[PDB]
């Protein structure tokens, strides 16, 4: 990045390291999480960094588990102010049919809802947690390869390990 | 009836977070969804905002 | 003391709905079947919303009524079709 380091070094991107020897940073090629983000109006991000717009009114799906079926994540879409190109996220829903093939909704304000009844937080059933987070924010936890983040005013986010 | 407890002024209303505001930013809970004192809001059939409280729904 | 016996938490049950088992605990909170609820709770015929915003109350129907069971003061109201 433009700045000099002795050989023997170590720094660590956030995926993983790398170390000087004899001008060339050696490097592991081991998987790191990826994240899906929603925000703003409509600008998407996808698990492999690339970013791109899609002012669709409608439930779209957002992410899925595609060999096996562990989960699957919908978006809804709406207009949000008065010009056409304004198009923010109003509520997501999350599904899970390891558990009672429940169904889960992050609504507008920071509330949620399973199937239909709502829900004081935090919520330990078995697998997932749910609970704020700067008590202006909920995140999901199913297992230990799943976060979420607020759906409130439409910042949602993602965190996948690498076993998907 | 006619209760005993813990109001505030007739130009104030309650608040989720425990302050009483004016009806200016009370906001809406249509469907249950908790909508910010401007949030214009239409699929594509309908055509709904949330102005002062309530939540002025239209076709 | 021995002589000091307060109630700590107090259980509904509505065999017309469910055969549900609703809880109300010891702060101002509720709890159908184990799941925690926030208020109001508007399902067919129970309605339960605070009152004060310190204080629970149930209304199964018309012909019923509760109070809270936080600090312990139950009550209830029952028409004369009982």
């Amino acid at each position: 990045s433009g700045k000099r380091y002795p050989p023997g070094t170590s720094l660590s991107r956030d995926c993983n390291t790398c170390i000087c020897r004899n001008s060339q940073w050696i490097c592991s090629n081991e998987e790191c999480p990826g994240e899906c983000l929603v925000t703003g109006q409509s600008h998407f991000k996808s698990f492999d960094n690339r970013y791109f717009t899609f002012s669709g009114i409608c439930q779209y799906l957002l992410a899925r588990d595609c060999q096996d079926h562990s989960f699957s994540i919908v978006i809804e879409t709406v207009q949000c102010a008065d010009d056409r190109d304004a198009v923010c996220t109003r509520s997501v829903t999350v599904r899970l049919p390891g558990l009672h093939n429940s169904l889960v909704k992050l609504k507008h304000g920071a509330g949620v809802a399973m199937d239909g009844q709502d829900v004081q937080l935090p919520l330990l059933k078995g697998d997932l947690r749910i609970q704020h987070t700067v008590t202006a924010s909920v995140r999901l936890s199913y297992g230990e390869d799943l976060q979420m983040d607020w759906d409130g005013r439409g910042r949602l986010l993602v965190k996948l390990s690498p076993v998907y | 009836a006619c209760l005993e407890g813990c109001f505030c002024p007739p130009g104030l209303y309650m608040d989720e977070r425990g302050d009483c505001v004016p009806k200016a930013q009370c906001p809406c809970y249509y469907d249950g969804e908790i909508f910010q004192p401007e949030d214009i809001f239409s699929d594509h059939h309908t055509m709904c905002y949330c102005e002062d409280g309530f939540m002025h729904c239209t076709m």
